[PDB]
């Protein structure tokens, strides 16, 4: 089993 | 169809960081970091570190040089430097910890590997880019023959473009896509070198490899 | 009626340049990624024998986080965070009994930013061998919790105390313990 | 010593589960310093600013169709997935409590006022502990530390009974917890 993450998104501009 | 740097790429996610404009560290910047490693005992590994930072840069630009036609390349390029920036965080507080400097070097490698994977992944998901990138190789290979006995004085960097316009200047893709036309312009300089007996060509780039490989 | 909560929490703090990537289950840490070594470390060894995580992924996230922190700081016109001092408390693992192995737990709660200096003392002497600590745990109010541990052998002639230093404090907070 | 201002950026992805994994809700929030600015609520389906500073971000991300579909599916690809990965050593984790009973004085001058029922090293945190004086349940004089989470995947709690134990009586501390089918008991002869 592999824990999967949520990618961080870059803020506005 | 098109060969990837990693055959079966593992899922990659974009962080929408393609519009960053100053991710690349300047020399003064990198030097100010190298300077922290002032102790004697650490001067040998400090070399290996400087050497890796250089390999790193070459790797990153190498990707933009071969795949600037692929929209997601800025994402991959920028992510590489955003990660480097984190490693440097540790480097700055561990400036003379040889074991740490070695881990960091190992990570700089991992960052590069991850870049190749992610790049392969995005390419795999863009069949259209693949068709175009393959076609570019296709014509450059034809050009390899077409220019068999011609005079290639590329000294002023003017003939290359002309030749591309002469042999394929009517190809929809050569008129419309700058990156595509550039792969061909880039290609004639390679063919020229091939004729002069250059033997390293295949190691020059994925493009050069795909072109001069059988 | 909710039964469980799994939280993926990460943070980046300036000018310290310190980040954290961690997974939280019902309040307890499952694991976190050591940023310096870039590798997954589980809260209980057992956990690693049943699950895994690509530390490299955390690196990616903390990389972006850093860039965001800059963007936000500026966009907020450089508004600094308001220090909120921790609430320190100290208790044992289980009831104390002379010479019977036990553990001292220092609970550092409700504070920010996530920077704090902790020191264990035994009759005025800083103790180390045996100590351990959890990374910064997240709170629903966006403050943090942290635990420090000191295994010890109870005795009618020792006075320990957990010393906590944080910007939100006027002077080092010093909670005492000695079977009482 | 360090008097420089600090700036903090936090990102939290919360997975909320109800009735196993029947109902799941994902809460993605961005925190600057100590204030949430933007967030994605699976129940909503898209980014919504919470403070002024969030707007730009909510606006920008929401315009990324590929991104929204991902988040919307995260409830499955992320939450339910991770829930499974660790189920055996998290949701299923059970550690039997250690119950002991010892006296204590409410004050340094007072006599052996209250009896203490120490319940420690257990998991999950959900437990029940009652006092009984000769078969009859005691409630009116109980005080507790409340549930305490140790931070190492175990809990502990102290439950006191405020009664000067008169001779002849047998007090009992009864503990009921998932790690045990039949309630645990510890008696204390007066």
């Amino acid at each position: 089993p592999k824990y999967v993450k949520q990618n961080t998104l870059k803020l506005a501009t | 169809s098109m060969k990837l740097r990693v055959e079966n790429p593992k899922k990659a996610q974009k962080h929408f960081v393609q519009n960053l404009n100053n991710v690349v560290f300047t020399n003064k910047e990198l030097e100010d970091i190298y300077n922290l490693s002032n102790k004697e005992e650490t001067k040998e590994v400090l070399k290996l570190f400087k050497l890796k930072v250089n390999q790193f840069y070459r790797h990153a630009f190498g990707i933009v040089n071969d795949y600037n036609g692929l929209l997601e390349y800025k994402e991959i390029f920028n992510m590489m430097f955003l990660k480097l920036s984190v490693v440097f965080d540790t480097q700055r507080k561990e400036a003379n910890n040889v074991e740490q400097i070695k881990r960091n070097i190992a990570i700089l490698d991992e960052i590069m590997a991850k870049a190749d994977n992610d790049l392969s992944y995005f390419i795999s998901q863009n069949k259209n880019f693949q068709e175009l990138w393959d076609k570019a190789v296709k014509l450059t290979k034809e050009m390899k023959i077409k220019l068999k006995g011609q005079k290639l004085d590329l000294r002023d960097g003017e003939v290359a473009i002309n030749k591309v316009r002469e042999l394929f200047g009517s190809d929809k893709n050569v008129k419309e896509l700058w990156w595509f036309r550039s792969l061909l312009v880039k290609g004639v300089y390679l063919i020229k070198r091939y004729y002069e007996g250059d033997i390293e060509l295949k190691t020059t780039s994925d493009f050069a490899k795909a072109v001069f490989e059988d | 009626k909710e039964e469980h909560v799994i939280i993926q929490a990460e943070f980046y703090l300036n000018p310290d340049q310190s980040g954290e990537f961690m997974f939280d289950f019902d309040g307890d840490e499952i694991f976190h990624v050591d940023m310096a070594k870039k590798e997954t470390v589980w809260r209980l060894e057992e956990f690693g024998r049943f699950a895994s995580f690509e530390a490299q992924g955390a690196l990616a996230n903390i990389a972006v986080d850093k860039a965001n922190l800059e963007i936000m700081t500026k966009r907020s016109n450089y508004t600094p965070i308001t220090n909120v001092p921790p609430e320190v408390t100290v208790l044992t693992n289980s009831p104390v009994e002379l010479r019977e192995p036990n553990v001292l737990i220092c609970f550092i709660d409700k504070f920010t930013p996530p920077v704090v200096n902790v020191t264990w003392l035994r009759n005025g002497k800083p103790v180390t061998t045996g100590v351990s600590e959890t990374v910064f745990l997240p709170r629903e109010d966006h403050l943090f919790r942290k635990f420090h541990y000191l295994p010890f052998l109870p005795s009618t002639e020792d006075v320990y105390d957990c010393r906590v230093e944080h910007w939100g404090l006027d002077e080092p907070l010093l909670k005492h313990w000695e079977f009482d | 010593g360090d008097t420089r201002p600090r700036f903090l950026w936090q990102l939290k992805f919360e997975c909320h589960f109800f009735n196993g994994t029947e109902r799941v809700r994902l809460l993605e929030r961005c925190i600057y310093n100590q204030e949430e600015s933007v967030r994605f609520d699976s129940d909503v389906g898209e980014y919504r600013a919470v403070t002024e500073l969030g707007r730009p971000d909510a606006e920008y991300w929401n315009s990324q169709k590929d991104l929204l579909e991902q988040r919307r599916a995260a409830v499955d690809t992320y939450c339910r997935h991770n829930y499974g990965v660790g189920e055996s050593f998290t949701v299923q984790r059970r550690v039997e409590p250690k119950v002991t009973v010892y006296p204590s004085k409410t004050q340094p001058l007072q006599h052996h006022n209250l009896l203490v029922c120490s319940v420690s090293g257990f998991y999950p945190g959900s437990i029940e502990v009652r006092w009984f004086r000769n078969g009859q349940e005691e409630k009116a004089g109980v005080v507790s530390t409340g549930l305490i989470q140790n931070g190492d995947w175990t809990f502990q709690t102290l439950v006191m009974l405020e009664t000067v134990p008169r001779s002849g009586e047998v007090y009992t501390c009864q503990v009921e917890h998932p790690s045990v089918t039949s309630p645990l008991t510890v008696e204390w002869r007066a």
